[PDB]
């Protein structure tokens, strides 16, 4: 997790510095083309965070889910872990959709 | 899972309890049972320093896999057959455990069926 | 925010200090090796202290 | 002597050299961040080797190099545990820190 | 022991025969030399103490306190000479004479073999402190503060005198060696209970114990900088040293006579730490923090374990150094702006960066950051209390949290934010002030390398 | 590499950043495909899951309820 | 119409939700003018000293001195022994002391009586 | 580095740009000193919208107490120049 | 250096969702006087943007081509 | 609506003064009047520190018992010991369910 | 920030401030520009529905109902400009602001560097010292006997006069002082 979480903060910081120290995603428009390398890095980090197979996050997160499923464990904890696994992809999709897709929403001076 | 739904919603008296199991003798329904054997000795596992939880009946394949990892260190992709053998032996052990679970469940169900049925035959 | 972080970390540090005191009082050591040897069946107090520190 | 202990302690030791030089002239110039980044990168590439030794033979060690104080039956010593956890976490942390300081050289340029 | 006492006495004619413009230089140089000489007492034998003669002896408990006093005198002189520049030569010499007399009484107090001599010197320390507070204090409340400081001490100390003469009559001696070797248990009786109280309450009020601590904020706030330095660093430790010396003959009664004092100390350390969170005066916060630390020391002494005494000794030394540094730091800003209110001057880090670094280090040592000796003593005391009872950890952790809270609150309020606009007389830090802070802080960090020097006889 | 603001127009792009981003995205996808070609068992599973209902009572050792 | 917002101690009432600022009378306007005049006079008095080239030092604020004096020195002269004051003082002073005495005494009595039984598992406890 | 320092000419040009992109104002008619209420026949809501558009343009908020009195483009230019310390 | 603003005449709301907003408002009797200020966000290089699934599949073509080349090499190499 | 004449006049006066001050904060071309090897890093920051530590560990730390403690290496069947020349026998002839 | 406040806000000022707050919070809710523009024109129409009301009581009641609606329907996380009192960069550069009087305490060796700057600073100090008395006299002249009524200050009215109380307004450190 160290690798891609550091990368995600790094991409967020590059985006913030490019858009005049702005951190609200509502004023972040279409950076998929304006910031290609940052977009690629953030997409790769989001896929690693969501447990895409054979990435960095796969080899640990999917094994963790497998072991949680096959253990004498609290049922509520298992259900909450699964719901958190849903929400992980949920906010990753939120970040990508609001920060990199659509039309620009930042001030005109690029 | 279906077993959890059967135990928690249906009659739990008809479902095995994982904590206290098996409750029946190991030679109850079998005429003769063969004792499970070991390939790796206590001293071999003590010298290999596997772990107290990895010293199961699959420990010999683990010893082979660890040795082959150690000899072929720079090529970390060369120990495929040993890993496959260890995984297969672990899968066989897990299947044996599932067989034990199903055997306990069926034995308990048959015992309950037969004892209430003999009680029903005796009450009339 | 810095003071908030300090406050929460000291809340956990309470449990850290509890774990240290229990381990010194019952195992006569602070080092990892002695603690493992002398605690075959670890009681709840040091583990709850460590859990509070981790939280 | 086994190089494992010496390399593991050197990886930690060389990180303190810029802290000692913080009072030197290099701290007053604009070359200090690059110097710190290079030091961290050298620490990472040095820590890579004990990781290889562990990945080969599973070498683990503890080093009680310095005795600090003894209270009755209890001895307090500067001791380092160099098991799998340490030898795996040190290179990852050094790698991440190297990348983040190289990033900081640009992000915090006007500070 | 005369090799320490005689130069300290020689400090008096030397400063009375000096030129009008050389008194500070001469006094500082020879005080530093005397501290260097006194540093040789740290070589301790282990088994028993160093018995120089019938009158004086040195212990592993006494030696760090003696070194701390001898080291504190030059720092007091360095801090004093700024605000005394307009004074006449005779009055400056009188002030230095007061400081030298206080040092002499302190060094003789910590080495006396017999309890009546200890009592005589321990009372004799009152007069120079009272004169300093009531003559060179700045405000009009210094008179009330001096009255409180004198009478709180004496009301506890007189019963100690009665108890000491009674004990010498009944036993035949008060020499500490004979007292220790011929110790007999105290029975469970009202007479023994009141003897215990008469032997304990004077040292209780000198710590001070919570509920008897009201004199300390007045005296420590209203005194000049040197007076506050000596009150916090050294004079508070007289009670702890007296307790460690006197509880040898109080067993087995202390087993239950200590319950109200332990309860008072724990709850009052919580109370004073909480009080520090709402304080408008910068010196009162430091005073109340001193009260909390001395409450922890009182608990350590009351529980009567080797780890407790070791932690108590370490905490006494560390608290003395840290409190002196904090008082000097507050005094610098007071000299700048002529007011003790904390929120008057803000954002001083923008104007004084090195003084801000000194503030940060002092605040970090006040909250007992590892591996400083402050946390060494505090952790040893906390472990001893946990052995005494596992429920003490709740109060210890609460006190730790509140201590970190008000320490960082003081640091943030004084150093961070934006500067006050109308205040425009904040000059750059002088060499004297920075040197004083460095001379406070460097021994603290150097003692970490050799913690056994301040852990005491039980080591 | 000197890039100037453009005021309501798409920012100026250099070839190096575009080719690097495309190369690394292609590298990620190629790695995923190569792994799935060589280690498909890690995702799809390797050993079959037995069905407990397919087990006879002779191999499981239970009597036919009459003894 | 819409659900109503109710204020409390730690979440006060917004100005736009205050009926007082929407029910205005000429005396309210006069009060606002008086408050503004007081503020303006204080601001002028402060700014005449703030911008003075001659002035060097800290400009003393009477209000801060009043606040500190009231919080520190004026409290005891205005104290009266009252049933409220007496009860609160007794509670907050001696209640916690007796509570902690009871807790610690009970715990230590249990521990000592359990020691006398020979059952505490004190193995390896050589440091105290 | 960061963005180049702002200049008076750029501020005035950008203000006139934003005002010429407004529909209720004639491009030819508009001038730097053109009053909003008097010359362009606008009301208070249009002035509020103009202030909000200026904030969106320059990426900073103008307090309502100060925005109330910006009734010509020159006043807006002066306010922006004085706030961001633009002197030439 | 010393750039200048483009012509303000080009910013037109036709062909953009601002035109749809304008016609839906005219269906109500209202008008939007701020569309030409917002038109630049749709006019130029920001005219077309990819979708989420297409953004996740950024370098799929090149990677797939390389993977096919590699597997064909494996097909043709182990025959020796 | 808008400023009063006094407000605007004072604002433009203050604007002129402030712009003059900001112009005056600007530096002349001479203002900072100052009064009057390839592998050096790798030999002083890596090689020297490891020389001291290796010497410190080899001759001082390892001169006392139980200071540097290594967990003993793992032994598997078929291994050969370096000291005694021992050979560990193989491990019981697997059933070989190939 | 720059203008002296009044004793109270008129109904018109409150109405405009509510309009601006509602527009900003609607923009926070409506992320996209076209949807925000559509709903902003709808808000403007609903706002102009009662533009020409003559009964002050019903106008006040409409204002109160609108404020209640805004409070119930406000965005819990409205967009804030970074330098605004709620922004992520509000007081970021306050630690870099050093008052100008600190330059007088500089060592002469420090002032050996930067000679022209300090000569011009001497010029500014002479200007302030030569204008202060006239500033005080003008403030005394133009003030009612019962003290000032507002926080407004008069401009300069003579030939070589400077507006009173100008030093600490003109000599602000900067917005990005370092
Ligand atoms: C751990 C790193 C090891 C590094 C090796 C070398 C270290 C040598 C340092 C010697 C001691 C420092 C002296 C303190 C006085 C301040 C000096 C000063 O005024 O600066 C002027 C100088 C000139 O700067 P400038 O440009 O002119 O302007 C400065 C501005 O004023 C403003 O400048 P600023 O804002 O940067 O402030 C100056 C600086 C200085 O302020 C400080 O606070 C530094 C002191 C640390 C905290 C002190 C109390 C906490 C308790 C710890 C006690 C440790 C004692 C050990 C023995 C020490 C021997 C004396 O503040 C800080 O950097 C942040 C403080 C945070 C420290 C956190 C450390 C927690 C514990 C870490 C481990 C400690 C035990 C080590 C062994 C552990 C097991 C292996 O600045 C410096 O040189 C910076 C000092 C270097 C930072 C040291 C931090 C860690 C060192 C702790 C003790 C060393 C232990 C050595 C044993 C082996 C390891
Ligand atoms: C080191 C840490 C810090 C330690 C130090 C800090 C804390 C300790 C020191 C400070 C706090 C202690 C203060 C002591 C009380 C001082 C009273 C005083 O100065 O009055 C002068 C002051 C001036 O006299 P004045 O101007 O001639 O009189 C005009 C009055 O103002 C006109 O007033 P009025 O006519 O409206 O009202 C007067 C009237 C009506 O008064 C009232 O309306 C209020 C009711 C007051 C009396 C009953 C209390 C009612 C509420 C609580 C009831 C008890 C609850 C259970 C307590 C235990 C719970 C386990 O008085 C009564 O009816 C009282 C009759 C007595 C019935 C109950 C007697 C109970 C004795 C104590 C029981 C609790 C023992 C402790 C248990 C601890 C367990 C761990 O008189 C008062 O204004 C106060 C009168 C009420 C006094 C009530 C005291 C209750 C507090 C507990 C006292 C026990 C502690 C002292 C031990 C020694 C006792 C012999
Ligand atoms: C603000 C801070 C000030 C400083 C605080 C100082 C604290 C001093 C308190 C002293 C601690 C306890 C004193 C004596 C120990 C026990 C006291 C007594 O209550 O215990 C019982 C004693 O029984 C009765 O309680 C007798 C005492 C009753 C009379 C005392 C009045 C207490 C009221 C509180 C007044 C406040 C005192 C402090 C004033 C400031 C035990 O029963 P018993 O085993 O049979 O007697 C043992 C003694 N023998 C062996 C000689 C027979
Ligand atoms: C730097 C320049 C010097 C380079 C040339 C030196 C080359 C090697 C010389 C080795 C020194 C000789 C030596 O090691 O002798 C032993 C000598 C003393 O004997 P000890 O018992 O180990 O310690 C004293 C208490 N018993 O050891 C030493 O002091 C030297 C090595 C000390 C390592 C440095 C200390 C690191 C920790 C700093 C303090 C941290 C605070 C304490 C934390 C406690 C944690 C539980
Ligand atoms: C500033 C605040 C500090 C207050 C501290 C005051 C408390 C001091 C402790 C009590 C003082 C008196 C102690 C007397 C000296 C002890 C000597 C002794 O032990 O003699 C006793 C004598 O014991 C007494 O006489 C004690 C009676 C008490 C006299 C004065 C009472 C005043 C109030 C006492 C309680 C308060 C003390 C603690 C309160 C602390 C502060 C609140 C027995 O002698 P014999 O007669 O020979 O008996 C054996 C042969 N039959
Ligand atoms: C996103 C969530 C936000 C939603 C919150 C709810 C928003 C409010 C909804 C409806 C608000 C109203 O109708 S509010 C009722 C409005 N009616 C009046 O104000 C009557 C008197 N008019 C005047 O005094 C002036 O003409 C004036 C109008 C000030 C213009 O002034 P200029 O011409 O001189 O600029």
């Amino acid at each position: 997790h160290a690798f891609f979480k550091a990368m995600l903060f790094m991409c967020s910081g590059s985006i913030i510095h490019s858009l005049n120290d702005e951190q609200d995603i509502r004023k972040m428009g279409g950076l998929y083309k304006a910031m290609p390398f940052t977009t690629t890095a953030l997409i790769i980090g989001s896929l690693a965070l969501t447990g895409m197979p054979y990435l960095t996050g796969f080899y640990s997160k999917d094994l963790i889910i497998e072991a949680v499923n096959m253990s004498y464990t609290n049922a509520w904890a298992l259900l909450m872990t699964l719901i958190a696994t849903s929400l992980t992809a949920a906010y990753s999709t939120r970040i990508i959709f609001f920060a990199f897709l659509g039309k620009p929403r930042f001030p005109p001076l690029v | 899972g279906a077993h959890l739904a059967r135990r928690y919603l249906g009659d739990a008296s008809k479902e095995p309890d994982p904590l206290r199991m098996p409750t029946f003798p190991p030679d109850y329904g079998f005429p003769e049972r063969k004792e499970r054997e070991m390939v790796a000795t206590q001293q071999e596992m003590n010298d290999a320093q596997l772990m107290l939880q990895q010293r199961d009946y699959c420990a010999h394949y683990l010893i082979q896999l660890l040795k082959c990892k150690r000899d072929s260190f720079p090529n970390f992709l060369a120990c495929k057959h040993e890993q496959h053998d260890w995984d297969y032996c672990e899968h066989l052990d897990y299947v044996k455990r599932m067989k034990e679970f199903e055997r306990e469940r069926r034995l308990l169900q048959r015992k309950k069926r037969r004892e209430q049925r003999e009680a029903e035959m005796a009450r009339g | 925010a810095a003071l908030q972080a300090i406050l929460y970390n000291r809340i956990g540090d309470i449990g850290f200090v509890l774990s240290m005191a229990w381990f010194l009082t019952h195992s006569n050591a602070w080092d990892l090796q002695q603690i493992f040897m002398l605690n075959n069946e670890c009681p709840n107090m040091p583990l709850i202290g460590l859990l509070l520190a981790a939280a | 002597m086994n190089p494992f202990a010496s390399l593991t302690l050197t990886t930690l030791t060389i990180l303190t050299i810029p802290i000692m030089m913080s009072n030197s002239n290099i701290y007053k110039t604009n070359l200090y961040p690059n110097y710190v980044k290079t030091t961290v990168s050298y620490a990472f590439t040095l820590s890579l080797v004990p990781l290889l030794m562990f990945m080969h033979t599973g070498q683990e060690m503890i080093i009680s190099n310095w005795h600090w104080m003894t209270l009755q039956t209890v001895e307090l010593s500067l001791s380092f545990k160099m098991d799998y956890f340490s030898v795996m976490f040190i290179p990852v942390a050094l790698f991440v820190t190297w990348s983040i300081m190289e990033f900081s050289m640009w992000y915090m340029h006007s500070d | 022991m005369l090799k320490i006492i005689i130069p300290t006495t020689m400090l008096l004619p030397m400063t009375w025969m000096s030129k009008h413009n050389m008194i500070w230089i001469n006094a500082t140089v020879h005080s530093l030399l005397i501290s260097l000489i006194s540093l040789s007492l740290l070589n301790q034998l282990g088994e028993n103490s160093l018995n120089f003669s019938l009158t004086f002896f040195s212990d592993s408990l006494s030696a760090p306190l003696l070194v701390l006093t001898t080291w504190l005198l030059p720092l007091m002189l360095m801090a004093s000479q700024s605000h005394l520049s307009k004074e006449t030569t005779t009055r400056k010499k009188l002030y230095i004479t007061m400081l030298i007399l206080l040092q002499l009484f302190l060094i003789m107090t910590f080495t006396a073999t017999e309890l009546i001599l200890f009592y005589i010197l321990f009372e004799a320390t009152l007069v120079p402190t009272l004169i300093i507070i009531t003559r060179w204090g700045n405000q009009t409340e210094r008179l009330n503060a001096g009255l409180y400081f004198l009478f709180y001490t004496l009301a506890g100390s007189l019963p100690l005198l009665v108890a000491l003469v009674y004990i010498q009559n009944t036993t035949g001696s008060l020499n500490f060696l004979i007292i220790h070797y011929w110790s007999h248990p105290l029975s469970n009786s009202w007479s023994n209970i009141f003897m215990w109280l008469a032997c304990i309450m004077a040292f209780m009020v000198k710590m001070p114990l919570y509920g008897l601590h009201l004199w300390l904020p007045k005296a420590h706030v209203e005194a000049p900088i040197a007076g506050s330095m000596v009150l916090a660093a050294v004079l508070l430790k007289l009670g702890g040293y007296g307790m460690m010396r006197i509880t040898t003959i109080l067993n087995p009664l202390t087993n239950y006579m200590a319950y109200p004092f332990l309860m008072l100390s724990m709850w009052g350390m919580i109370m004073t730490s909480s009080i520090c969170l709402r304080q408008t005066d910068l010196k009162s916060l430091i005073a109340y923090s001193s009260v909390s630390h001395m409450a922890l020391v009182i608990v350590a002494i009351m529980i009567q374990t080797p780890w407790s005494f070791m932690g108590a000794t370490a905490l006494m030394i560390a608290h003395g150094l840290t409190s002196s540094m904090l008082f000097c730091l507050a005094n610098t800003n007071y000299e700048r702006v002529h007011s003790r209110t904390m929120i008057l001057a803000r954002g001083l880090q923008t104007l004084l960066p090195l003084m801000a670094t000194w503030w940060l280090v002092a605040s970090l040592t006040n909250l007992a950051l590892p591996p400083s000796i402050n946390l060494i003593g505090e952790l040893f005391i906390i472990t001893a209390s946990f052995s005494w009872s596992n429920i003490t950890i709740i109060l210890m952790g609460m006190n730790m949290m509140i201590t970190a809270l008000y320490s960082l609150y003081m640091l943030i309020t004084t150093q961070r934010g934006k500067y006050t606009h109308h205040i425009n007389n904040i000059k750059p830090s002088f060499t004297r002030e920075n040197a004083l802070m460095a001379l406070h802080i460097l021994p603290l960090l150097l003692l970490t390398l050799n913690p056994k020097m301040i852990l005491g006889p039980l080591y | 590499v000197h890039i100037e603001p453009r005021y309501r127009q798409f920012p100026q792009l250099t070839r190096s950043q575009l080719i690097q981003a495309e190369f690394f995205s292609a590298t990620m996808w190629f790695w995923i495909l190569w792994r799935f070609w060589h280690d498909s068992d890690a995702v799809l599973g390797h050993f079959p899951y037995p069905d407990p209902s397919q087990w006879t009572d002779e191999e499981l050792g239970i009597l036919p309820d009459d003894e | 119409s819409f659900p109503k917002y109710k204020p409390s101690r730690l979440a006060t009432l917004p100005a736009t939700l205050d009926p007082a600022e929407y029910d205005i009378s000429p005396e309210t306007r006069k009060a606002q003018a008086e408050r503004l005049a007081i503020r303006s006079r204080l601001k002028r008095e402060y700014l005449l000293q703030y911008n003075d080239p001659n002035r060097l030092g800290v400009i003393e604020d009477p209000a801060l001195i009043r606040w500190t004096y009231a919080r520190s020195a004026n409290i005891y002269p205005n104290f009266r022994p009252t049933p409220k004051t007496s009860l609160l003082g007794a509670l907050f002073g001696i209640g916690p002391l007796f509570f902690w005495y009871y807790v610690f005494k009970t715990d230590r009595d249990k521990k000592e009586k359990l020691i006398q039984e020979g059952k505490l598992d004190q193995t390896f406890n050589i440091s105290y | 580095s960061d963005a180049p320092p702002l200049t008076l000419e750029a501020i005035k040009d950008r203000v006139l740009y934003v005002l010429k992109l407004y529909d209720k104002i004639d491009p030819e008619k508009l001038s730097v000193n053109s009053h909003f209420m008097k010359d362009l026949g606008l009301d208070s809501l249009d002035q509020v919208e103009i202030i909000m558009a200026m904030e969106d343009e320059f990426g900073f908020e103008i307090p309502d107490i100060d925005a109330e009195k910006l009734m010509c483009p020159q006043e807006i230019v002066d306010y922006i120049a004085d706030k961001k310390d633009v002197y030439e | 250096s010393k750039m200048e603003l483009p012509d303000y005449k080009q910013w037109k709301i036709e062909g953009t969702p601002l035109e749809t907003v304008q016609e839906k408002l005219a269906a109500r009797g209202l008008r939007d006087p701020w569309g030409r200020n917002e038109a630049w966000r749709y006019s130029g290089g920001f005219a077309n943007n990819v979708s989420f699934v297409g953004a996740l599949l950024k370098g799929f073509k090149w990677g797939f081509a390389a993977f096919v080349v590699a597997v064909g090499a494996e097909y043709y190499l182990e025959s020796q | 609506s808008g400023y009063t004449p006094d407000e605007k006049l004072r604002l433009q006066q203050l604007r002129e003064l402030r712009r003059r001050w900001l112009k005056d904060q600007e530096l002349s071309p001479r203002e900072p009047v100052l009064p009057p090897r390839h592998s050096i890093f790798a030999v002083t920051h890596v090689l020297i520190p490891v020389w001291i530590i290796h010497y410190y560990l080899k001759y001082h730390v390892t001169a006392k018992p139980y200071t540097v403690v290594e967990r003993k290496p793992r032994i598997f069947p078929g291994d050969t010991i370096l000291e005694t020349g021992e050979v560990i026998p193989l491990m019981k002839e697997f059933p070989d369910q190939h | 920030a720059f203008s002296a406040p009044a004793a109270y806000l008129t109904h018109q000022q409150k109405v405009l401030r509510l309009y601006k707050r509602a527009l900003r919070h609607l923009e926070s809710w409506c992320v996209h520009r076209d949807k925000y523009r559509y709903f902003a024109c709808l808000m403007r129409a609903r706002f102009d529905e009662h533009k020409n009301e003559k009964d002050m009581v019903k106008a006040t009641q409409l204002l109160r109902q609108a404020e209640e609606e805004f409070w119930y329907g406000q965005h819990p996380q409205p967009y804030i400009f970074p330098e605004s009192p709620g922004g992520t960069s509000y007081e970021r550069y306050e630690c870099y602001k050093v008052p100008e009087w600190c330059l007088d305490d500089w060592h002469p060796s420090e002032k050996a560097m930067y000679p022209d700057y300090f000569a011009k600073r001497e010029q500014w100090k002479r200007l302030r010292r030569e204008s202060w008395e006239r500033e005080v006299k003008q403030l005394q002249e133009e003030t009612p006997p019962g003290g000032p009524r507002t926080e407004a200050l008069p401009p300069a009215r003579k030939e070589g006069d400077l507006p009173p109380l100008w030093w600490h307004i003109v000599t602000r450190p900067r917005e990005r002082p370092m």
